[PDB]
């Protein structure tokens, strides 16, 4: 499945985002090599320092070229009815958090391209008596302040530039919906003080739940039918992910205050919902 | 010392002027005795200028002629360019009128121009200032360096030392403040 391909991947973000904390760098150790050029023995604690740092570095760089193959792979499968289009919001905005966290530590880390750009110096001057076209690659990769934004801005816009038959919105409207639900749920009115964090996400399931039962009422065909925008299956399973004790009255309000859930057309895996 | 501005700054410049020397001497505290080529290589520091902070992407490039077709692959969404020539070889002072104006302002006609001095502690130094009588040339005075920047159109004209460290911090602080 192409569907969970960037889920696949995600699976070591966050041994990725460790290693690239704890990347101190060895700028001590290349700094006095450099210092003291004619000695082999301080050349070699230089050098044997590198090793470490280079593999990390092809480590990460690898993982934004899956990362972008995968997103890549994600938007190919756009083109291809009864579109799940959430996974190319809900990986949008997985990789994105990610994302940030990759190049808020990288920014801040002058070590990464320091040691980089003396081990490919090394190479040259051991010319003298990894994959050189991958150090290439990977050296204009950690040149950038932003290189997983950069990665993805590119990756994204390679892919509508190749499928020009398709307007920039088809792509870029769940991006600018994202936002704005996102602000809804984070803005505060003027008529009501700011809700706490368990209440924004408490208040986040109750919208959800309420526009699922208020779309079902209004919309003809309703949320619980096959041919509908609403995906409820989906949302019911968030909720069943809540503890029990939470979440009942939003879970019994769809049992009893819909339209379309007894009808014959609803699918009766969707009606599986019981309570003692 | 969190984040701050990106400014990307390419130096561009012939082979031993000092473009390697000055940014590793500049970000690490540390001058290189030994001389390797460098096709392409990069490095970064987060300063601070004018009370504002800055995360100075630094791009170093390749001087030999040999690497003219994979040069200008680092140019695109450049801030700033640092011309290096040494002060101790009147043949890299031409080539920043004869080569390095032409094209930079060729990719980057808007993008602001510092004509760097390189090597500034070698201008008076018997041993060196023999070997130019030795080679029949004198060296590029302040006077020459700042008439070719008024030339080129560049916005400061420095001259500093890596090894010395004699005005190398007026440089980078330059080239951020052109940006500003
Ligand atoms: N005395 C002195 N030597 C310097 C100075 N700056 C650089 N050098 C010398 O210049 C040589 C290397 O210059 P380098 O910075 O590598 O030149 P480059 O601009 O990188 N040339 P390339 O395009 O080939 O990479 C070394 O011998 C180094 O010690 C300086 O200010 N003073
Ligand atoms: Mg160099």
């Amino acid at each position: 499945e192409i569907y969970n391909q960037v889920n696949v991947v995600l699976k070591d973000a966050e041994g990725i985002l460790e290693d690239l904390q704890s990347y101190r760098g060895a700028g001590h150790e290349i700094r006095e090599a450099i210092q003291h050029p004619a000695d082999e023995k301080l050349q070699e604690k230089a050098w044997g320092a590198v090793v470490p740092l280079v593999g990390k570095l092809k480590k990460f760089y690898e993982f934004s070229q899956r990362l972008e193959a995968a997103l890549r792979g994600l938007l190919g499968a756009l083109t291809s009815h009864l579109e799940r289009e959430q996974a190319l919001a809900k990986q949008f905005a997985e990789i994105l958090h990610f994302t940030l966290r990759f190049d808020e530590l990288k920014m801040t880390n002058p070590a990464i391209q320091n040691d980089f750009s003396y081990y490919r110096r090394t190479l040259s001057r051991m010319r003298i008596n990894v994959n050189n076209e991958l150090a290439n690659r990977m050296s204009l990769f950690y040149a950038e302040a932003t290189p997983m934004l950069k990665t993805l801005s590119d990756a994204t816009t390679k892919f509508v530039s190749e499928n020009k038959n398709l307007p920039i919105e088809n792509t870029t409207d769940c991006l600018s919906t994202m936002a704005s639900v996102c602000r809804v749920m984070l803005e505060t009115p003027e008529y009501r003080s700011r809700f706490t964090n368990e209440e924004t996400v408490s208040f986040c399931l109750r919208v959800m739940v309420g526009v699922i039962i208020l779309y079902d009422h209004v919309h003809p065909v309703g949320a619980f039918a096959k041919t509908s925008k609403i995906d409820m299956k989906g949302c019911i399973k968030v909720l069943k992910d809540q503890p029990p004790n939470s979440v009942e009255g939003l879970l019994n309000a769809l049992r009893y205050t819909t339209k379309h859930l007894n009808d014959e057309t609803t699918s009766k895996q969707i009606k599986s919902m019981l309570q003692g | 010392g969190s984040a701050g501005q990106a400014i990307k700054c390419v130096v561009v410049g012939d082979g031993a002027v000092g473009k390697t020397c000055l940014l590793i001497s500049y970000t690490t505290n540390a001058f290189p005795g030994e001389y390797i080529p460098t096709v392409f290589d990069n490095y970064s520091a987060n300063v601070m200028v004018d009370g504002k902070p800055v995360n100075l992407g630094l791009w170093d490039t390749a001087g030999l002629e040999d690497y003219d077709r994979l040069r200008p692959l680092s140019y695109p969404q450049t801030d700033v360019f640092l011309i290096c020539f040494s002060l101790v070889s009147p043949a890299s002072f031409e080539n920043v009128r004869a080569k390095w104006y032409p094209e930079v302002r060729h990719h980057c006609p808007n993008t602001p121009i510092i004509l760097v001095g390189t090597k500034l502690d070698l201008r008076d130094d018997k041993d060196t200032i023999e070997k130019l009588k030795e080679k029949k040339l004198t060296p590029i005075t302040y006077p020459q360096g700042l008439a070719m920047a008024k030339e080129i159109g560049a916005v400061k004209y420095l001259e500093c030392s890596a090894l010395t460290q004699r005005g190398l911090k007026t440089v980078f602080d330059e080239a951020i403040r052109a940006v500003l």
